[PDB]
């Protein structure tokens, strides 16, 4: 069988800001299937759209700015998934890379 | 997963010692013990907050009337008769059929169940206690009063 | 004796905590093979009755 | 005898009992009227972590 | 299999005793306050009030003779008769507020600007 | 035929009812006095609690929760109350009965 | 304690994970958090020290017999034992409460609790049972 | 300071009789009642918050950083007299 | 007085030398300085699922 | 609060993704699971794989990953 | 992993209660204008280890009219218990960790409830009673306080907890009175001036009371950095040192209480005043 | 909203009212109580529904009370008025296992407290027997109630764990062959309380 | 209440007796249900997700290689 899965927990931490900003009618999608249908067959399409989204999302931010994604990353690992203990390293990589596509 | 089974396997065999020994003061040593084993167990269940409760209220408190008790009522008559006499086998013989061969268990028709850990939080059941069960909340506290203003006018002058 | 006592609880914890497993063993197998028992004579009933029911 | 006589000789035989008392009260007076007078006064996801957001980047 | 995320700092708005109905009269206030409940009740309800203060005063000052303490006897008894009227009342106009009882006396007089 | 959890659960009921009915019969099999007797009563109450934490767990519902909160309450001042009976009662009768708090003599 | 199910395991199939589980160091930040198991290793490591404080003196001290060496040298507690069971049982329904955070009708409910009792404290209080004079 | 309390008293019989009689008053070696709010206030943080245990606790920390007077036998004796 | 400074200092110093040994040792055991901090269902849940997919890249790497 | 309300809002983002990939890991191993059992029950007569108990409601595995023992 | 780091924790804690024990006795000595013990070893700092080992050679007594299993049970479970709450301090996360501590805190009142039933003396079962029902009437006062510190304890998520690492890093200005209370408290429970009245170990020697004292001085250092971490904003060595000077210092200083007086102290002023400072919190808290 | 919920606020104020009145009236050395006797029938009348069997109970309870003379008799017979009046509207087996539990630990203590005379240590040795038998019947319900919930996952109260609760209620009726409690407790145990 | 209920009559008549357990259960913590969705959705679907996958604005199902 295939091997499905996203990324770690202080990484999902980390890109949480740009799953909203970026993949936003994915997470609608789900969110309305999943209050519809309990099977989990029944949202199998959405489900997978998600976790492409989610990936392809994780795979763009090691290309553009890799360094400031994983010191922010290891910071929220070290401190328990504290926002409060890395707030220069979450200005640094959103300021590497930002939340929404600015001067658009 | 031997130790854990173990320690389960354990509550039942300080629960037949309690009644077994002829000292009152191991009886009560057995019954902490137990207490304590117990509290053990119901954290394997996940829960931290009520097993502490069962520590702290049983052996904390309890045990401490019952050691007192026993301590300042109790000669020493276990020749007088505690091992003179023996014990009753009708007993013994309801105890086997009941609770080792267990002809009426409480799964009934089931024999096997799964055993699934649970994860207490407390704010549930803070939530539960003050606003889904307030006036058992309120009938136990009338409880408790009726204890209080009960053993004080019982209390031997 | 004290040397007693504490070897006596020592042989009494260990030969319970070996003894009764198996106990709890025989009881789980018993029940399993009377559940199977009675899924095999369900099959059964359900195949009569599937002949005679149209 | 007043209040204040009575007070007095209160505080003045038990003052642990009265000064307990007075805590007690200014605990439920608080609660039931300071607090109500002057203390007490669908967005979707991507509205509430812009406003976090906001509240993050100024300080 | 996925809990919810938990949110710890709302609390269920819930009462202990369920009144399992619908109101059968115009809504006037869904959640009145104790102000709310005393400002808009009726004279019947002082009344019933006054009544049993005053039995209360009356029975307490005969109990209380006996032990020769009769005025501190029938003040508590007229306090403690006269506030278990008083609980009556507020609830009877409270639920009058809510719409469980009728209420056309007072839908003319809670709603100023929303009379007719 | 069957796993761990199964293992884990049925040993964790044949327990408690085998500590229920030792708490019911034992200590009056054995013949002992009425102190050892409230004890066997706690221990009725314990098995009983554990259930309803087991039962709590194993549906994810609260009510064994709460159960289990009033049988602590309930089985503590039942419990204070026949210590304090008890002490009354031995003071009342030793003078001519030596046994007193043995009522299985 | 090991994981007996694929589900347990988060659906991750092959025989490294079952052995990897096995052989396991104790971490709070992997598979026991909040675990409880550092209090049994504790009390097994303290009664073998305290174990060896008892015997040693039994070996490297000198010893003598004598038969006097071998020789001896009120209802108030009745009162603070079950007041302090009861206080104790409060004070257990009192912790749920503060472990939340509560809003309003919930603080009314524990001052409810709370008031009965004090009530039942202040009547013993003011009979004179907490004058322990006997 | 010398003066006696009401509650303060050691023994029964003077506190069953100090809080059903006021025979205290009469005696001038009581302190007398509080008469007004400053008066309360002083006999309140003489009650609570100690002060009383302070002012000794305080001689003591003085001692904890004053000169001792052990000598160091038998490298140092004491002072005797010809007459010894 | 100056007899009683030394056995102060050397309470502090003790407490200092273990406190340390003792942090880095469960450093070594746990590789994050949050390990004491307290955790929830949604956080126990986090670190296991990260635990079983931490095994699970290591079992996928011994195959290429 | 303001931090909680933060961490709450970051977890409302994160639950859907996780149970999304918690449900297609569920499918590969139930696909994994039928598979084995059409193996197994291959010659058995009547025997059908695939057979889901209930009739309305999915049914969730009893034992999960985030639920364990404490001791 | 786990056993070695319960050993290294378990090493610093008999240095220090060796190391109090000797500065209990010099600055006890310095406040009354005197040295204390300067003569064995280097100024005197072999005297706790001399004690240890003198009382290691020194005789057993068992005596032959006692029960010898409770009898030796007793100081082992003062010693394991105290053991046991050091580790609950320094090696847990638990959400209830200060409830865990106040469990362990109450077991042990077990060992002088042992020691007054096995040894056959006529007053050490008239003082246990006594110790027992200090220990007892305190521990609610304690109990009291712990919810009065809970109501403000949360962590980042906003669960709240009594986990240590989520008490904030600053003194506690708003419980001065709950905080006075709590250390007074801590002196009754160890049975220190001025409760010191009740001993209930007139029948151990050599190793069984030296169990007995080192049990005696690790829960003191327990509750010392447990009224650290709820009120002075975090757990050091130098806050260790401080609280025990002033332990120290105030059984140089003050005389002691008759029983029933700390019974009236415990049951008529302690209680009632955490009892209302937790209500006045909880409204505050709302 | 709590305001279909005064009448149980009524009954809690009334209660702390009347601890607090019968400490004042104790403090003054009055030997007797038709005051606060009066005052505890007021609060029976005024916390009961309008039902025929709540009333039933209720006069019935305040017709009782001019037997009994202590403040903590008429407070430990209140506090069982609670569970007797409870139990009529109890649904589930929790709140029946309170109000029977209630009742016992009341009936227990005024067997204890009320005995004078020579028949007092036998009526403290019958109350100690009541105590015994009735722990064990309450273990009983426990189990059996712990069975039902296992097993159906509600509060509902069907299937073949209620013959044991069956004959909990059959107990508490004084039913033979569990008859000899009452039997007990009637030879010595005054006649108030009988 | 959670384990205690009170029975009193409708004045006018027009009240259905129904399960309080059921009722008390429906306002306290309601009732969640779901529908199977129809097939023709989920292949729908299932080919608008291939065409984003094979069109290239998805990413994998797994962020490792
Ligand atoms: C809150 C409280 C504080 C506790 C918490 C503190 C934390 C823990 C610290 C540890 C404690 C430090 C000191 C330990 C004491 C050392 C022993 C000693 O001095 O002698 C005891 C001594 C024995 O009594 P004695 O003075 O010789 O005789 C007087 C009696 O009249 C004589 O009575 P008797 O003759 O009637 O009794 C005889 C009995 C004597 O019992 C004992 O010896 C005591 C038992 C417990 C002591 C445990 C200590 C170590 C003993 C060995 C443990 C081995 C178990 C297995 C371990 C693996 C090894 C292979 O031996 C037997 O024959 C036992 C029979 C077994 C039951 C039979 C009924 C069922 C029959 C069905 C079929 C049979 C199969 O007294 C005590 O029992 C003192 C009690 C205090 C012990 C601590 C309480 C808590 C224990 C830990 C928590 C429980 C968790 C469960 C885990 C495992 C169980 C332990
Ligand atoms: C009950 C009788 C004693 C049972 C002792 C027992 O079960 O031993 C344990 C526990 O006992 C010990 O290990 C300690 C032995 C006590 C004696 C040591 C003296 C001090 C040196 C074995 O531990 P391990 O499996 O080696 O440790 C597991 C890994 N981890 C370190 C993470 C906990
Ligand atoms: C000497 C005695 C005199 C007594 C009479 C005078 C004292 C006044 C009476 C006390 C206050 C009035 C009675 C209760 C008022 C409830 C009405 C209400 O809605 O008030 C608040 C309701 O809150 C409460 O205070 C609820 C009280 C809860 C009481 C819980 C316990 C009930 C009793 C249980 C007993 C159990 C049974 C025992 C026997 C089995 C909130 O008002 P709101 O909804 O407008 O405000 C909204 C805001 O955001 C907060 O909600
Ligand atoms: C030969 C057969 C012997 C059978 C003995 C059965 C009873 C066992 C009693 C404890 C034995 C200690 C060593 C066993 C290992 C152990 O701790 O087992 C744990 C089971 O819990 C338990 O065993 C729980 C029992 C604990 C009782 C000790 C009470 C201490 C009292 C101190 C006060 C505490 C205050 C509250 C905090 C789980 O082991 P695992 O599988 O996780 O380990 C390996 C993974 N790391
Ligand atoms: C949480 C806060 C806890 C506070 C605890 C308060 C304890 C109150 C006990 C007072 C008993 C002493 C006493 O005799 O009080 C009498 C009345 O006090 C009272 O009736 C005071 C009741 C306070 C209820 C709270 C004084 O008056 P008396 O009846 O002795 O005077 C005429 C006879 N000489
Ligand atoms: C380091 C170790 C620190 C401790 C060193 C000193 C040890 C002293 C031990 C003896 C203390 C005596 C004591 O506590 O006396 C009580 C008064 O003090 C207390 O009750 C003191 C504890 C409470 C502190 C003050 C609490 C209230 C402050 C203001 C609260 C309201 C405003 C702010 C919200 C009761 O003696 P009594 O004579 O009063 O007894 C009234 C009946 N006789
Ligand atoms: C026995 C004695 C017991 C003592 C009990 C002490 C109770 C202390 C309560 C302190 C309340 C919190 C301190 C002030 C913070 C307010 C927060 C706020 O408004 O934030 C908005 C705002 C913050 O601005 P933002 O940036 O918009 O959040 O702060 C203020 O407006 C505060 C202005 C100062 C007001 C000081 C009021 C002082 C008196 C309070 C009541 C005292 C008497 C109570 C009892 C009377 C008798 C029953
Ligand atoms: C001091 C003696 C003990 C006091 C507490 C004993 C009773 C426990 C509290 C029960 C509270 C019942 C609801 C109170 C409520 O809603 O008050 C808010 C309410 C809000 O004020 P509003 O603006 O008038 O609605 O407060 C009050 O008006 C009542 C004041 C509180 C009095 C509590 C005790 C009642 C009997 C005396
Ligand atoms: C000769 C025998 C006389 C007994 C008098 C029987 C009166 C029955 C009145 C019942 C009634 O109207 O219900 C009122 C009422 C029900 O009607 P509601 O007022 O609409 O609730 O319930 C009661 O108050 C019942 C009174 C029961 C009295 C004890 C039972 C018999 C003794
Ligand atoms: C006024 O107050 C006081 C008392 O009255 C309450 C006293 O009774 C005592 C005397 C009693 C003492 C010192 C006993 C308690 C302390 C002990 C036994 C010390 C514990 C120390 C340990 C375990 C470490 C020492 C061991 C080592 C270094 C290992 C050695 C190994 C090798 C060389 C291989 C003192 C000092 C005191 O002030």
């Amino acid at each position: 069988s295939n091997t499905v899965r996203v990324p770690y927990s202080h990484e999902l931490y980390a890109m949480s800001r740009h799953v909203v900003f970026r993949a936003e009618k994915e997470h609608k999608a789900a969110v309305e299937c999943k209050g519809k249908h309990d099977w989990p067959e029944d949202c199998k399409p959405e489900s997978e759209a998600l976790v492409r989204a989610t990936n392809k999302l994780y795979k763009e931010i090691m290309e553009k700015s890799p360094e400031e994604f994983k010191e922010y990353a290891q910071c929220l690992d070290w401190y328990g998934l504290r926002f409060s203990r890395c707030r220069d390293k979450q200005t640094a990589f959103e300021k590497a890379f930002p939340i929404v596509d600015a001067k658009k | 997963m031997f130790f854990e089974n173990s320690a389960i396997l354990l509550c039942a065999l300080l629960s037949i010692a309690v009644g077994y020994t002829k000292s009152p003061f191991m009886s009560l040593m057995y019954s902490v013990m137990l207490f304590i084993n117990s509290s053990f167990v119901l954290m394997m269940l996940g829960f931290e907050f009520l097993a502490l409760v069962n520590l702290l209220v049983y052996v904390g408190a309890l045990a401490v009337l019952f050691l007192f008790v026993i301590m300042l009522l109790e000669i020493p008559a276990t020749e007088l008769r505690a091992y003179s006499r023996g014990w009753s086998t009708l007993g013994i013989f309801v105890f086997i059929i009941n609770g080792v061969f267990q002809i009426t268990p409480s799964m009934g028709p089931r024999g096997i169940i799964t055993g699934l850990p649970g994860a207490e939080s407390i704010t549930n059941l803070g939530h539960a206690l003050y606003l889904y069960f307030a006036d058992l909340l309120i009938l136990n506290s009338l409880v408790l009063t009726v204890a209080l203003f009960g053993r004080f006018a019982i209390a031997p002058v | 004796g004290l040397i007693r006592n504490i070897a006596t609880f020592a042989t009494a914890v260990v030969g319970w905590s070996v003894g009764i497993p198996f106990v709890v063993q025989a009881r789980m197998n018993g029940y399993v093979e009377r559940n199977l028992a009675t899924y095999d004579a369900a099959q059964r009933q359900k195949a009569e009755e599937a002949a005679i029911g149209g | 005898m007043s209040l204040g006589e009575a007070f007095r000789t209160a505080v003045y035989k038990e003052p642990v009992m009265v000064w307990s008392l007075m805590i007690y009260g200014v605990g439920i007076s608080y609660a039931a009227f300071v607090k109500p007078s002057m203390i007490e006064p669908p967005p979707s996801l991507k509205e509430v972590m812009a406003g976090i957001q906001a509240k993050l980047n100024n300080k | 299999t996925w809990p919810e995320p938990p949110n710890y700092y709302e609390a269920p708005k819930h009462g202990f005793k369920v009144t399992l109905e619908n109101p059968t009269f115009p809504i006037i206030n869904p959640d009145p306050n104790i102000t709310d409940a005393v400002t808009n009740m009726r004279s019947e309800n002082w009344g019933v009030v006054a009544g049993l203060a005053g039995l209360g005063y009356v029975a307490g000052y005969y109990f209380g003779a006996k032990v020769h303490w009769a005025k501190p006897t029938a003040l508590f008894t007229s306090i403690f008769l006269g506030k278990s009227g008083l609980l009556w009342g507020m609830s009877d106009s409270a639920h009058r507020l809510m719409g469980f009882k009728e209420n056309s006396k007072e839908v003319a007089a809670n709603l100023p600007h929303v009379m007719q | 035929y069957y796993t761990e959890g199964e293992i884990f659960g049925t040993t964790f009921m044949y327990t408690t009812n085998m500590m229920f009915w030792a708490g019911i019969v034992g200590a009056v099999a054995f013949r002992r006095n009425l102190i050892i007797l409230l004890l066997s009563a706690e221990t009725v109450m314990l098995a009983c609690n554990m259930n309803f934490l087991f039962t709590a767990a194993y549906l994810n519902d609260i009510t064994g929760a709460i159960m289990s909160i009033t049988i602590t309450t309930i089985a503590a001042c039942e419990t204070a109350i026949g210590l304090a009976l008890c002490v009354a009662y031995f003071h009342m009768r030793s003078a001519t009965d030596v046994e007193a708090l043995n009522m299985l003599k | 304690y090991n994981a007996w199910s694929p589900a347990q395991r988060y659906f991750v199939e092959g025989d490294h994970v079952v052995t990897a589980e096995a052989s396991r160091t104790f971490q709070f930040t992997g598979l026991d958090s909040g675990s409880f198991y550092p209090y049994v290793i504790a009390t097994v490591i303290a009664t073998a020290i305290s174990t060896v404080f008892i015997v040693a003196p039994l070996v490297i001290a000198p010893s003598r017999v004598d038969l006097d060496k071998s020789s001896a040298y009120s209802v108030s507690f009745y009162l603070v034992s079950i007041m302090y069971l009861l206080f104790d049982i409060e004070i257990a329904y009192l912790f749920p409460y503060a472990m939340t955070h509560a809003s309003l009708p919930m603080y009314w409910t524990m001052n409810l609790f709370l008031a009965i009792l004090v009530a039942g404290f202040a009547y013993e209080w003011g009979m004179g049972a907490l004058e322990w004079r006997e | 300071g010398t003066e006696r309390r009401p509650g303060e008293s050691g023994a029964w019989k003077q506190i069953e009789r100090q809080r059903y009689a006021s025979d205290w008053e009469n005696d001038p070696t009581f302190k007398r009642t509080p008469k007004n709010l400053a008066e309360v206030l002083d006999d309140s943080a003489s009650m609570l918050l100690l002060t009383d245990v302070w002012r000794g606790m305080a001689y003591t920390l003085g001692a904890f950083f004053d000169k001792k007077v052990t000598i160091m036998y038998p490298f140092e004796k004491g002072q005797l007299s010809p007459r010894f | 007085g100056w007899n009683a400074l030394p056995s102060l200092v050397i309470i502090t110093g003790i407490w200092t030398a273990g406190l340390f040994a003792l942090d880095k040792v469960q450093m070594f055991r746990e590789n994050k300085p949050a390990w004491a901090n307290n955790k929830d269902g949604w956080q126990k849940a986090l670190y296991r699922r990260d635990w079983y997919l931490q095994r699970e890249e290591e079992t996928l790497a011994m195959a290429k | 609060r303001f931090e909680a309300d933060e961490i709450l809002t970051v977890r409302k983002i994160v639950h859907p993704v996780l149970q999304a990939e918690w449900d297609l890991r569920y499918l590969e191993h139930l696909k994994r699971e039928r598979e084995e059992e059409a193996k197994v029950m291959k010659n058995v007569p009547g025997w059908k794989v695939g057979e889901s108990t209930t009739r309305h409601r999915w049914l969730a595995p009893l034992e999960s990953w985030d639920k364990r023992p404490l001791v | 992993m786990i056993v070695a780091s319960i050993l290294i924790l378990i090493v610093p804690v008999l240095l220090s209660v060796a190391m109090f024990t000797l500065a209990e006795r010099t600055v006890m000595a310095s406040m009354q204008r005197r040295f204390g013990p300067q003569v064995s070893g280097i100024s005197g700092l072999l005297q706790p280890f001399w004690d240890g080992l003198k009382l290691g050679v020194k005789e057993p007594v068992l005596p032959d009219s006692s029960s010898a299993g409770a009898f030796a049970a007793s100081p082992m479970i003062s010693f394991v218990l105290s053991q046991v709450a050091w580790v609950g301090i320094c090696i847990s996360d638990a959400s209830f960790q200060g409830l865990v501590i106040m469990a362990i805190s109450s077991l042990a009142v077990y060992g002088v409830m042992l020691a007054g039933w096995a040894s056959n003396s006529k007053y050490a079962f008239l003082g246990c009673l006594r110790s027992v029902a200090l220990m007892v009437s305190y521990e609610l006062s304690l109990g009291a306080a712990l919810l009065s510190i809970g109501l403000f304890v949360t962590d980042g998520t906003g669960m709240k907890c009594l986990n240590f690492a989520e008490m904030p890093t600053t003194p506690q200005y708003a419980m001065l009175p709950l905080c006075l209370i709590f250390l007074v408290c801590i002196l009754a429970e160890t049975k220190r001036d001025p409760f010191d009245l009740p001993g209930y170990n007139v029948e151990y020697s050599s190793l069984g009371f030296a169990l007995f004292f080192i049990a005696e001085y690790a829960n003191m250092a327990v509750m010392s950095a447990i009224a650290s971490i709820y009120f002075l904003g975090g757990f050091s060595a130098l806050k260790i040192t401080a609280l025990f000077f002033a332990f120290v210092w105030t059984r140089g200083t003050l005389p002691r209480y008759r029983y029933d007086q700390f019974m009236r102290l415990g049951w008529k002023a302690f209680l009632p005043l955490t009892l209302a400072f937790f209500a006045l919190h909880a409204s505050v808290a709302i | 909203a709590a305001a279909a919920a005064m009448i149980e606020l009524d009954l809690c104020f009334g209660l702390l009212l009347l601890i607090l009145f019968g400490l004042l009236s104790l403090r003054n050395g009055h030997v007797s109580l038709a005051h606060i006797r009066f005052i505890c029938q007021c609060w029976l009348v005024m916390i009961t529904p309008l039902e025929v069997q709540d009333f039933a109970l209720c006069i019935l309870t305040v017709v009782l009370l001019q037997s009994f003379h202590s403040f903590e008799a008429l407070l430990f017979l209140l506090l069982a008025y609670i569970g007797q009046l409870y139990m009529m509207h109890s649904c589930n087996l929790v709140s029946f296992y309170v109000c029977l539990e209630a009742q016992t630990l009341c009936v227990v203590v005024l067997c204890g407290l009320l005995a004078r005379g020579a028949s007092t240590s036998f009526s403290v040795e019958a109350a100690l027997k009541f105590l015994l038998l009735s722990a064990m019947v309450s273990g009983m319900a426990l189990f059996w109630f712990s069975a039902m919930y296992q097993r159906t996952g509600s509060l509902d109260m069907v299937g073949q764990e209620t013959f044991w609760i069956l004959l909990v209620m059959l107990f508490k009726l004084g039913v033979a062959p569990m008859h000899m409690w009452s039997v007990d407790l009637y030879g010595s145990i005054p006649k108030s309380l009988l | 209440t959670a384990g205690f209920v009170w029975r009193e009559v409708d004045p006018t008549g027009q009240a259905k007796n129904r399960n309080h357990t059921y009722m008390y259960n429906l306002k306290t913590f309601g009732h969640r249900s779901y529908t199977r969705r129809d097939p023709s959705e989920l292949q729908a679907a299932a080919t608008s997700v291939e065409a984003r996958v094979k069109s290239g604005e998805l990413g994998g199902l797994s962020p490792l290689a």
